[PDB]
């Protein structure tokens, strides 16, 4: 099976009680240090030690993050480690994050371009954004010396491709047929 | 430290134990408060142990508290066990009291070296007559008795311990491997009333127990047949069903997670056999002669536990279908039936001289039975006359009455000697009762009795 | 990296977010985490046995088959589809039991138990364990007492004695339910109780069976236990060990029982079935591998017990007699194919076999028993003296004329030995043939059995000696009554009733 | 409330539901924009259901909103089915307005109970000879007419529509379940051309539709057959191929998570038989005479969906390509073919006496094919010969010309009372027409026309 479908009653189960107990920004900030707690190598050694019990696991794991967990949280990572699932928790961080976006109606876009586009155009094009998907966007900018002109937009799936090199494809595919 | 169990599929059974007190595999370990016994087959990690139980699993929940013992299963060995009957942990099954045994042995052992082997070649006289013909036994040498469901392998066995086991002076084991309750109760009461019972050791699994039982009650008659045998004596061996610990094998495996092999078995069919046959052998301390019964499946020969089997084995005597349903009885067939000790040099020249002579005629009537079923008898050559009618008399006159089995025919059973059973059937091959009828032969024993039964036909 | 297991559902992931302790939910409850095909998978009852019955709303019971880690897989005795996700479930603490005693002749119930015949409550007095133990090999005694099945070809050649197992077994609609039946209505005068298990039959057969029960006068002596096509496939393998705990029953307390399965291959099916569904591997033709312990735990509670084993269980009140409980499976194979996997195994459990053929059912040879692949295993102790010392060698003979009949099909000329066996063996072969509902008592197959073998029947020719053997049993019926009453007393023979009998014929064939 | 698809693989649908609002076992369902109908099979947890389309899936996605209707999938019931065609959800196919109904079944119930079944005995004559002859049909019994693929099951099944409509005067259900549409529109225009249209209502499920339609509608032509029934008439069942109910199940059977059964049969093959079986039986109330074609895959009779299907069934006829590759129809093996009717207490005494006499002489005559091929029938001894003559004078006299199969060859067909057949095959096996040809016994309606086809 895909992480994501192992990965998706944790991050259901997670999202469920930081919104029926008031602690979204809690477990945001308690699973990003669970998730980069469990990619560092040291731990990642550790984690694969076949004389360790699960229990030992997760308490070398509440030891080493200590006062970012508060205790249904360390519920939650004892959980983890009795169900053998430990590997899975940085995507379980994803999907909490993806969870919490439809639920505070807000979406995460990437937009790359030729040129470095100041406050006024990414102010501009996250109005337009906003206006389209009805939800508030967050733009990240990011730079490409392979287009030649304009800006390529990506929301989830959603591609706009607005660069003058996909249009310079576009008319090669027209020219060439 | 003792563990729990987590987890009851079926007849397989796992346990969890802590990390530094793992047992060990082939461990014997006992559930508290509740009368089972489990066997440890496999260390699956994580402190976890998958195992078989030795009794039903009606009473067993997750969370039970297991004990381990420190050592395999132990039974009891010596003469204690003589005239007793046991089940597969060793435990009487009688109401006679308990067994006061001075030694237990655990049920799981190495084969006998190379350097330990012994084998002899001296002749056991049986008092079948296809048997003695074709197929001579040894003295510490394994016979086997294949044949399909109903072909006579049990009554063949019940024979052959009348003829053997009664006069004989040693030991006897007898293991029932997951057959019927109503024989294993009929030969313990006709042992009791021969006054044979004093002799012989009954170690009891049947088809109706659990699979750990019946996987396991060989190893535990075999052990008992080990102590006798390394004392120094002769000891005699009967196995009624080996193919029954081949096939609870089969119940356990894929539970146990293997992958299958060709016609649904074990992929570690042939390990597994050879290791239980490697042990039943004769060494330079003590003899052990054994007859087991094997199961055919569906009177296929080709089948892979029986072609396992074949190789084990010194005197090989099969039983054909088609024989019993002719009517004729000891029904083995002449031709698939073959003996190490059947050379020149150990039973004689005129011994051998015989035995060929009637595969040879049995060959070719063989091959021309479709030939007289199409087109009839006068169709062919005086030569082929003579040999059709001096086989068809060949074919009556190896069958034989039995003591065992006058239940069955009404008639009462015959002992012939071998070389009653050599000059009549080298009498029938130098025609010299060319002028009988083929009904003569049939159910009547000595070669006289047969001339006795023509002048009242 | 394995898929998800059933308890990695967020509701029970949230409730450890909310407590650890495994004592938010007690030990006897759990709910219901998946609902399919009959099978419902349940999160908890973390004291559940083997076999123990669990409560669900609505009155629906399941029973517990798979003990895994995390979750318990049960099957529901009944319909499932009503069963809903989020249900608690509950631990009755009970293996299941169904009703036994003599109240229950006369009734048919299904496999729980309850009565479906439209007749009213059953007063059952006692309650017993359906799945049970066969007793042990120091409490048996060998089978000596005759089941006369009131046909000749199996009452002479392959005979039932009580405690004994006799497999039926052939091909579709050739007279397997035909032979049980009349062997179940021949008992209405012998003391012998029944039970007939109908495992996967439509309902109006068995309606039929039960109407053919009440016409003949045997349905007051027998109990119907019914598992039919539409019912769950948990019924349906648990008929048969319900069936025979009733008529265990009888068994422990000293008295005689007997009991039918009409099929054992279709309750083969329904357990490979719930088997795959509860995703346990197969083996041969995906049957799962414990398929043959599934018969052989219940052929084997089949048995005769002793006297020693009566007085221990009645406490005293029963002493000096046996029990005994006789059985007679029933297998279809599929075109004379017996290499398949179920009827291999259920040759090799029981105490013999009759087999029926299709050839010799179209050929006008109505019980069609195949002599030369039947077998008994008990063989004369099943039988009485007259029987046994009439019947002795003519199933070996009769095999040996169909091989002796089938090598001188073009033969120009035979000696007078094989000329005397022919002719013997096609008035045997014309002997054995019987008509359906028709039972036979002792004395008068006994009647047939001296014509056959004391050579009474050479004069007679072959579409004649059916006619023969109906117009001397109404001969001795009239003139020799005393004589067939002091046949039908035991079953005994001496010199006065050999003579008797051969001046009864001799008179007979004198002016007839 | 709502649901939204999270899962799409062919026939199979899978349906996330909020935790409080989960819709039950065979529960149909709405996708919101296309009008999708959807049928619940299994609860996997975690909301999700997953069920089997009614329908097309092409053009679905992920996402789309799905509503639950509360109940089962029900169909029009009672008089004004009658005349109509209705598809599997109970729709008219038939361009002729809305069904103007008064009540509505839903296709799933259970069987009726053991004291509520119905015995009867009384005889159904055919007009077919080897029918009356070698398997008798009882009303309100069920009949099977097994065969491989071309060998006549719609043409028997299309005489035995015409000729038990001669003595039957209520109402008949036609259910096709995965044939062929052309056989569909050909037999609805022969009922309205010859106005018996409004006795019989027709159901249609064809060899053109997505399985879901192939798996349940048989359901909805048992539904209005018994919905007849339990208004105490007596009613005729005609189902063309019950094996495509089956295959249907097959062919969802591993997209529902299944392990296979041999020969890669779904696991519940024999119970889904029985739920459907079940229910077709005439009970206390009124009648059901059930005819059904059944398919033999590979002309395989040990195949596992005919071997199933054999003991739900009074009455069996098995037809063989090899005597209809002799040229004889209807084609019945008279060994192969049994009922529970053929019994001396319902049929008599003569009539099973010459069934049994034919039978015999069939199975006597089969014993010899490789000794006749090898050497001859020259070699055969006196009486022996005799039985091959009346054996292949009873084989030619076990053919018969069809009604509808007038098209097929020019020659009339016929209707032949049970009491020439009996007194026929009597006078065949006595030895009254030892000198007549054989080859005068083939097609014919009596013995006597054979009389009046010998002198020409
Ligand atoms: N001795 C007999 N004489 C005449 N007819 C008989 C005899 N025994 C059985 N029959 C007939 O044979 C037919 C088939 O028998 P039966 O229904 O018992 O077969 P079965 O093998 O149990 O069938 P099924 O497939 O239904 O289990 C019946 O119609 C019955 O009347
Ligand atoms: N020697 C024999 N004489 C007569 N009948 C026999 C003989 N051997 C076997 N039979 C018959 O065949 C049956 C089956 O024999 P059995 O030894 O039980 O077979 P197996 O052990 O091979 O299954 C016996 O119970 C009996 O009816
Ligand atoms: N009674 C009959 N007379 C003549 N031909 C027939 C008859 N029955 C069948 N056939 C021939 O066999 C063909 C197949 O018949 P059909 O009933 O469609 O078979 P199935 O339903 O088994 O597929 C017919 O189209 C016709 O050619
Ligand atoms: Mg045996
Ligand atoms: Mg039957
Ligand atoms: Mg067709």
């Amino acid at each position: 099976a895909e992480l994501t479908t192992l990965a998706r009653p944790y991050a259901k189960a997670a999202f469920e009680y930081a919104q029926a107990h008031q602690q979204l920004a809690d477990w945001s900030a308690a699973l990003g240090v669970l998730a980069a707690v469990s990619q560092d190598d040291t731990v990642r050694q550790l984690l694969k030690e076949p004389q360790l019990t699960s229990s030992a696991k997760a308490q070398s794991l509440i030891d080493v993050c200590g006062d970012k967990l508060n205790a249904p949280a360390q519920n939650f990572v004892r959980t983890v480690a009795e169900n053998k699932r430990l590997e899975l928790l940085p995507t379980i961080a994803e999907m909490y994050e993806q969870l919490k976006a439809e639920q505070e109606k807000s979406v995460e876009v990437e937009v790359t371009s030729a040129f470095t586009l100041s406050k006024e155009q990414q102010d501009k094009l996250a109005k337009a954004l906003s206006a389209r998907l009805s939800r508030e966007v967050r733009l990240h900018a990011s730079e490409d010396a392979s287009l030649i002109g304009g800006v390529i937009i990506r929301a989830g799936d959603l591609v706009i491709d607005g660069s003058v090199r996909g249009k310079l494809a576009k008319l090669a595919e027209a020219l060439k047929s | 430290s003792s563990g729990r169990i987590v987890q009851i599929i079926g007849a397989v059974i796992d346990v969890e134990f802590p990390r530094d007190a793992v047992p060990s595999i082939y461990e014997a370990l006992k559930v508290q408060g509740v009368e089972t016994t489990l066997e440890v087959q496999q260390q699956l990690g994580d402190g976890v142990v998958r195992s078989i139980a030795m009794g039903s699993t009606e009473g067993l929940k997750r969370g039970l508290n297991v004990d381990s013992t420190g050592a395999a299963i132990s039974v009891p060995v010596g003469k204690a066990t003589l005239g007793r009957i046991m089940d597969v942990l060793g435990n009487p099954i009688d109401e006679a009291g308990p067994i006061g045994e001075e030694e237990r042995w655990g049920i799981h052992r190495e084969a006998p070296s190379y350097a330990d082997q012994a084998g002899g070649n001296e002749l056991l006289e049986t008092g079948i007559k296809v048997i003695d013909l074709v197929c001579p036994f040894a003295k510490g040498g394994k016979v086997g008795l294949f044949g399909g469901a109903g072909v006579g392998k049990t009554v063949n066995m019940m024979e052959l311990i009348r003829n053997i086991a009664i006069e004989h002076s040693g030991y006897s084991v007898f293991a029932g491997v997951g057959e019927r309750t109503r024989e294993g109760n009929d030969f313990y009461h006709e042992m009791k009333d021969s006054n044979v019972l004093d002799k012989v050791a009954l170690v009891y699994g049947q088809m109706n127990e659990p699979p750990g039982n019946r996987l396991r009650v060989a190893l535990t008659g075999l052990t008992m047949a080990e102590k006798f045998r390394d004392e120094g004596r002769d000891v005699l061996l009967f196995i009624d069903n080996i193919y029954r610990y081949t096939l609870a094998g089969t119940e356990v495996s894929a539970l146990l997670g293997r992958m299958p092999s060709a016609v649904g078995y074990q992929p570690t069919l042939a390990e597994e056999m050879g290791v239980l046959q490697e042990r039943i052998t004769s060494t330079k301390k003590g003899s052990i002669t054994s007859i087991q019964a094997v199961y055919v499946p569906a009177d296929d020969l080709t089948d892979p536990s029986p072609a396992t089997t074949f190789a084990h084995l010194d005197a090989t005597v099969v039983l054909s279908r088609d024989i019993a349903s002719l009517g004729i009885y000891p029904a083995v067939d002449p031709l698939d039936s073959t003996s190490r000790q059947l050379d020149p040099l150990v039973i004689g020249q005129d011994h051998y001289d015989t035995a060929r002579g009637v595969q040879y005629v049995l060959q070719r009537y063989k091959e021309l039975k479709d030939i007289i079923a199409i087109l009839g008898m006068d169709e062919l050559s005086e030569a082929d006359k003579l040999l059709v009618a001096r086989a068809r008399k060949i074919q009556r006159f190896l069958s034989q009455p039995f003591f065992v089995a006058e239940v069955f025919t009404g008639s009462p059973g015959k002992y012939v000697s071998l070389k009653d059973t050599i000059a009549g059937f080298k009498g029938i091959l130098n025609g010299d009762y060319d002028h009988l009828p083929e009904q003569a032969f049939y159910m009547v024993g000595g070669i006289e009795e047969a001339v006795e039964k023509a002048k009242k036909l | 990296m394995q898929q998800l297991n059933p308890s990695e559902i967020s509701e029970i992931i949230k409730g450890r977010i909310e407590k650890l302790d495994v004592a938010s939910q007690a030990r006897n409850e759990g709910t219901i985490v998946s609902v399919s095909d009959g099978i419902v998978r349940i999160y908890g009852l973390a004291d559940v046995m083997y076999g123990e019955m669990i409560e669900f709303p609505g009155g629906v019971y399941g029973m517990a088959l798979n003990l895994e880690q995390d979750s318990v897989g049960a099957v529901v005795l009944g319909e499932y589809q009503g069963l809903a996700e989020g249900m608690n479930a509950k631990c009755t603490g009970r293996i299941l039991e169904v009703p036994v005693g003599p109240e229950l002749l006369g009734r048919v119930v299904d496999a729980l138990g309850n009565p479906i015949d439209g007749k009213g409550p059953i007063d059952a007095k006692a309650t017993d364990a359906v799945e049970k133990v066969a007793p042990g090999v120091i409490w048996r005694k060998s089978v000596d007492q005759p089941v006369q099945t009131g046909y000749k070809s199996v009452d002479a050649m392959i005979p039932v004695g009580r405690g004994q197992r006799e497999l039926i077994i052939g091909d579709r609609q050739i007279g397997k339910t035909a032979l049980a039946v009349d062997a179940i209505i021949n008992q209405k005068d012998s003391g012998i109780k029944c039970v007939y298990v109908a495992i996967g039959q439509k309902q109006s057969t068995i309606a039929n069976v039960v109407r053919k029960l009440e016409e003949n006068g045997a349905l007051a002596n027998t109990i119907v236990v019914a598992a039919s096509a539409s019912e769950s496939a948990a019924l349906q393998y648990l008929a048969p060990y319900s069936g025979c705990t009733m008529g265990e029953y009888f068994r422990d307390r000293g008295e005689d029982a007997l009991i039918v399965y009409d099929d054992l291959s279709k309750q083969a099916v329904a357990y490979r079935q719930i088997s795959l569904l509860l995703r346990r591997p197969p083996g041969r033709e995906a049957y799962p591998g414990d398929v043959f312990y599934l018969h052989s735990r219940l052929l084997e509670r089949a048995s005769r017990v002793s006297e020693e084993y009566v007085e221990k269980f009645t406490n005293g009140a029963v002493t000096g007699k046996t029990g005994s409980l006789t059985a007679l499976p029933i297998i279809e194979t599929q075109a004379g194919d017996v290499s398949a996997f179920v009827p291999t195994n259920v040759i090799s459990i029981t105490d013999g076999q009759i087999f029926l053929e299709s050839a010799m059912f179209n050929s006008g040879i109505r019980p069609a028993v195949n002599a030369g692949i039947s077998v008994s295993r008990v063989g004369g102790a099943a039988q009485t003296k007259i029987i046994k010392k009439l019947s002795g060698g003519i199933r070996t003979a009769l095999a040996q004329y169909r091989e002796l009949a089938a090598f001188a099909q073009f033969a120009s000329d035979l000696d007078e030995a094989t000329r005397k066996q022919l002719e013997h063996g096609q008035r045997v072969t014309e002997l054995m043939k019987q008509k359906q509902y028709a039972p036979m008592s002792i004395a008068e197959m006994s009647l047939s059995l001296y014509a056959a073998e004391r050579g009474f029947l050479q004069d007679v020719e072959i579409a004649k000696v059916g006619s023969f053997e109906q117009a001397l049993i109404s001969y001795f019926q009239r003139e020799h009554a005393a004589l067939l009453a002091k046949i039908n007393e035991k079953g005994d023979f001496n010199d006065e009733i050999d003579a008797g009998i051969k001046a009864g014929i001799e008179k007979f064939k004198a002016t007839q």
